[PDB]
C-alpha cells in the first residue's frame, strides 16, 4: 500500500443506516456527523465500527458538542479494548468550508483525523470514495488547509464477508434467478477484466502503448494456466459429485410427486366415494 | 416526590414517594405496581446503579426523575 | 419506494403496547424481521469472541404479528459493567427502545439452554415484547450460511428438531428444554435505496463467488437436513395412516440448495476447464 487506509464494509452500512434513519425521522435528507475508530499501526488506518456522535448542526454552524463524544469514549472503550478514535464521517458531495471547520474542531481531540464523505445521492457506478483525509497544508499567513484525497482499501474479515454475502442477493423472482444473477455479475466482471487485458495486449501488439516485456510475460503465464485441473481424477470427482446431486434431486422429486398424489387422492375420496 | 420508572422496553410507571423514602421502598412500590421481586430488579439513575442503603438525598429531583429498571437474575 | 419500516411512529407503538394483544393468545408472534446492520453487528460480535460466548441487546419495534429489529449493541460481558452499559439504550438519540437480547453458541447448535429459557421467561413476564436470538458463529463460518435463533418461549404453567447437530454432550439439555420455546420464522428486510445501492461492495469480491467450493463446505449441514427430513417424513406417514407439506417443503429447499451448488460447479467447469483444450 501507498497510503495504508483500510475501510471496513460495516462502516459504510453504519453510515447508510444513520442517514436513512435521520432522513425518515426528519422527513428530508439531513447532513450527519460521525466518528470513525480503528487500529493504528504507525502507517495503517483500519477503520472499523463507527458510532453516532450527533453533535449539533444549528443553522449554518456546527457547535462543539464533543462532551457527548467524551462520554461515549469510555462507553465504547468497555466493548472495544483495542480501538481508538481515528476520524469522522459525513454525508454529502464535495468538501465544504463547514467540513473544514468541523475538521479543525476534530483536530483538537486527535492529531491525525480522517474525513469520510459517503455520498448517498450518487448516480454513478463505482462506489463513493470513502475518506478525503489530508496532511494539512500550511502557507504563510492563514493556514487555509485543504484535503488531499488518497486511496482506500476494502479489507474485510470472514464474518464480515459472510454477513455481506447474506445481505446481498443470495438464497416472485424465483430462487434460480437470484442464484444465477450473482454468478452472472461475477462472470461479467471477470470477463471485463480479461477483455481489458486482451485490449492492452492488442494495443501493445499494434503499437499504441510501449512494449513492456513483463506484462506480456505475465499474460502468457496467465494464458498457460487457463486449463485449470484437467486431470482424470478431477473428472472422476466431478462426475461423482454430479451423480450425487442427481440422486439427491431424484429423492425429492419423488417426495414432491408423493405429496401431489396424496393431495389428488384426498380430493378424489371426497368426490366419488362419499363414505 | 412523584417519580417515573421506565423499563428497557419503555414501559413507564408513576410511583409516589417522600424525600425520606428508601430505595427498598422504591422496589416495594414497583412490586405493588407490577409484581417484580426486589432482589430480581436493579435501579439505575444517571448511568450509575443505586446503592441499597442511601435514602435518596443526592437523588433530589423535585420534578419526577426518570429511573431505569433492569431485570436481573437472583444474585447474578 | 417501499421502505416504510423506518419513521418510528410513537403513537402507534404506544397504542399497540397498551392494547397488549399477545396476552390473550400465546402464539401471537411468528415472524422476526432482522435488519442488515443487526445481522452484521451480531455476527461480527459473535465471531469476535472465537469459542468464547458473547451477548448483547437488540433494539426494534413490534408491528402486528411481526417483530422488526433495527439495531443491536454489544455488552462488555454479570457485574455492574453490564448494567452501566445498559443505559446506552436511553442515552443515545434513538426511538427504537429495546426489543430483545442476542447471545452466541459457539459450536453448540442454536437451541435454548435452561438458564436461557428461564431468563427469557422472566423477561417476557415483566417486559412483554421480548425475543431471544441464539445465532452460532462456528456454524456460519464453516458452512458459509447464517443460522438464526429467534426462540421466544412460552409462559409458565402452559402446554401447547431443526439444527440437531449436537453429537453427545448438550443433546440432553436439548431434550428436556424443547417444548418450553417455539422458533420464529426469520424474514430479512433490506431498507433498499441507500443500502441496496451500496451493496455493490459484495460484487467487489467476485472471487469467493467464482471459487465457492460448495457441496463440501456444508456437507454436514445437508446430511443433518436429510436426517431431520427422514423422521419428518416418518411423522407425516404416521399421521397420514399437514406435516407432509412441511416435509415436502424441506426436501425442496435442500434439493434446491444441492442443485444450486451443482449449477455453480458446472458454470465454473465451463468457464475454466473447457478453455484451451
Ligand atoms: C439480557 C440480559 C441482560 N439478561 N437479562 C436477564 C433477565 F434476568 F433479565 C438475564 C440476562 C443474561 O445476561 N442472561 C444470560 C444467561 C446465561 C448466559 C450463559 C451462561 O448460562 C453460561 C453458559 C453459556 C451460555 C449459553 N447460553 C447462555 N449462556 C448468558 C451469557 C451468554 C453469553 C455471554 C455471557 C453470558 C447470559
Ligand atoms: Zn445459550
Amino acid at each position: 500500500g501507498s497510503v495504508s487506509v483500510a475501510l471496513h464494509p460495516l462502516v459504510i452500512l453504519n453510515i447508510s443506516d444513520h442517514w436513512i434513519r435521520m432522513r425518515s425521522q426528519e422527513g428530508r435528507p439531513v447532513q450527519v456527523i460521525g466518528a470513525l475508530i480503528g487500529k493504528q499501526e504507525g502507517r495503517n488506518i483500519e477503520v472499523m465500527n463507527s458510532f453516532e456522535l450527533l453533535s449539533h448542526t444549528v443553522e449554518e454552524k456546527i457547535i462543539i458538542d464533543k462532551e457527548y463524544y467524551y462520554t461515549k469514549e469510555e462507553q465504547f472503550k468497555q466493548v472495544f479494548k483495542e480501538l481508538e478514535f481515528l476520524g469522522w464521517y459525513t454525508t454529502g458531495g464535495p468538501p465544504d468550508p463547514s467540513d473544514i471547520h468541523v475538521h479543525k474542531q476534530v483536530c483538537e481531540i486527535i492529531e491525525s483525523p480522517l474525513f469520510l464523505k459517503l455520498n448517498p445521492m450518487t448516480k454513478h457506478t463505482d462506489l463513493p470514495v470513502s475518506v478525503f483525509e489530508s496532511v494539512i497544508d500550511i502557507i504563510n499567513g492563514e493556514a487555509t488547509m485543504l484535503f488531499a484525497e488518497l486511496t482506500y482499501t476494502l479489507a474485510t474479515e470472514e464474518a464480515e464477508r459472510i454477513g455481506v454475502d447474506h445481505v446481498a442477493r443470495m438464497t416472485e423472482n424465483s430462487t434460480v434467478a437470484e442464484h444465477l444473477i450473482a454468478q452472472h455479475s461475477a462472470i461479467k466482471m471477470l470477463h471485463s477484466r480479461v477483455k481489458l487485458i486482451l485490449e492492452y495486449v492488442k494495443a501493445s501488439e499494434a503499437g499504441e502503448v510501449p512494449f513492456n516485456h513483463e506484462i506480456l510475460r505475465e499474460a502468457y503465464a496467465l494464458c498457460h494456466c487457463l486449463p485449470v485441473l484437467s486431470t482424470d481424477k478431477f473428472k472422476t470427482d466431478f462426475y461423482d459429485q454430479c451423480n450425487d446431486v442427481g440422486l439427491m434431486a431424484y429423492l425429492g422429486t419423488i417426495t414432491k410427486t408423493c405429496n401431489t398424489m396424496n393431495q389428488f387422492v384426498n380430493k378424489f375420496n371426497v368426490l366419488y366415494d362419499r363414505q | 416526590m412523584l417519580i417515573k420508572v421506565k423499563t428497557l422496553t419503555g414501559k413507564e410507571i408513576e410511583i409516589d414517594i417522600e424525600p425520606t423514602d428508601k430505595v427498598e421502598r422504591i422496589k416495594e412500590r414497583v412490586e405493588e405496581k407490577e409484581g417484580i421481586p426486589p432482589q430480581q430488579q436493579r435501579l439505575i439513575y444517571s448511568g450509575k446503579q443505586m446503592n441499597d442503603e442511601k435514602t435518596a438525598a443526592d437523588y433530589k429531583i423535585l420534578g419526577g426523575s426518570v429511573l431505569h429498571l433492569v431485570l436481573a437474575l437472583r444474585g447474578g | 419506494s417501499i421502505d416504510e419500516i423506518y419513521k418510528y411512529d410513537k403513537k402507534q407503538q404506544q397504542e399497540i403496547l397498551a392494547a397488549k394483544p399477545w396476552t390473550k393468545d400465546h402464539h401471537y408472534f411468528k415472524y422476526c424481521k432482522i435488519s442488515a446492520l443487526a445481522l452484521l453487528k451480531m455476527v461480527m460480535h459473535a465471531r469476535s469472541g472465537g469459542n468464547l460466548e458473547v451477548m448483547g441487546l437488540m433494539l426494534g419495534k413490534v408491528d402486528g404479528e411481526t417483530m422488526i429489529i433495527m439495531d443491536s449493541f454489544a455488552l462488555p460481558v454479570a457485574y455492574e459493567y453490564m448494567a452501566a452499559y445498559i443505559e446506552n439504550a436511553k442515552q443515545v438519540g434513538r426511538l427504537e427502545n429495546a426489543i430483545g437480547w442476542y447471545h452466541s453458541h459457539p459450536g453448540y447448535g442454536c437451541w435454548l439452554s435452561g438458564i436461557d429459557v428461564s431468563t427469557q421467561m422472566l423477561n417476557q413476564q415483566f417486559q412483554e415484547p421480548f425475543v431471544a436470538v441464539v445465532i452460532d458463529p462456528t456454524r456460519t463460518i464453516s458452512a458459509g450460511k447464517v443460522n438464526l435463533g429467534a426462540f421466544r418461549t412460552y409462559p409458565k404453567g402452559y402446554k401447547p428438531s431443526e439444527y440437531q447437530t449436537i453429537p453427545l454432550n448438550k443433546i440432553e439439555d436439548f431434550g428436556v428444554h424443547c417444548k418450553q420455546y417455539y422458533a420464529l420464522e426469520v424474514s430479512y428486510f433490506k431498507s433498499s435505496l441507500d443500502r441496496k445501492l451500496l451493496e455493490l461492495l459484495w460484487n467487489k469480491y467476485w472471487v469467493n463467488t467464482l471459487s465457492s467450493s460448495s457441496l463440501l463446505t456444508n456437507a454436514d449441514y445437508t446430511t443433518g437436513q436429510v436426517f431431520d427430513l427422514s423422521e419428518k417424513l416418518e411423522q407425516s406417514e404416521a399421521q397420514l395412516g399437514d406435516k407432509l407439506a412441511k416435509a415436502t417443503r424441506d426436501s425442496c429447499k435442500t434439493t434446491i440448495e444441492a442443485i444450486h451448488g451443482l449449477m455453480s460447479q458446472v458454470i465454473k467447469d465451463k468457464l475454466f476447464n473447457q478453455i484451451n483444450i
